């Protein structure tokens, strides 16, 4: 789901 | 806050709203700008405001909770959303019926 998806991948990389 | 933000998020990618965007008289981008993804949490705050004006208490509360639960919004915006919005408007909320699930998650 839009917003969660994008930020959730972003933390995992970081 | 102000109106061009406001306008742009609520007019969506449809020609909705007659409210001209920015200090220009252009209707041109009032048929474009559907605040989504990255701007989605921001979009949902402006829309929660539209909902009070179009007298929804139910869908209004719901949008405000959605953002409070979101774990990628800051933690320091807790005491801020509840103090200004949920705390005065205690009555309107109180009227409404809340179950075991909604209470425990909040």
């Amino acid at each position: 789901f839009d917003g969660p998806c994008q930020n959730e991948i972003d933390l995992l990389f970081s | 806050l102000d109106d061009p933000v406001l306008n742009a998020i609520v007019s969506k990618n449809s020609p909705a709203e007659d409210d001209v965007i920015i200090p220009q008289d252009i209707l041109d981008c009032v048929v474009t700008n559907s605040m989504r993804q990255t701007l989605a949490p921001y979009a949902v705050l402006s829309q929660f405001y539209e909902l009070r004006d179009r007298e929804d208490w139910g869908q209004a509360l719901r949008l405000l909770l959605l953002l409070i639960e979101f774990p990628y919004l800051p933690k320091h915006y807790l005491v801020l959303l509840v103090a200004k919005f949920l705390y005065p408007i205690f009555l309107l909320d109180d009227k409404k019926l809340m179950d075991e699930d909604s209470v425990a998650t909040v």
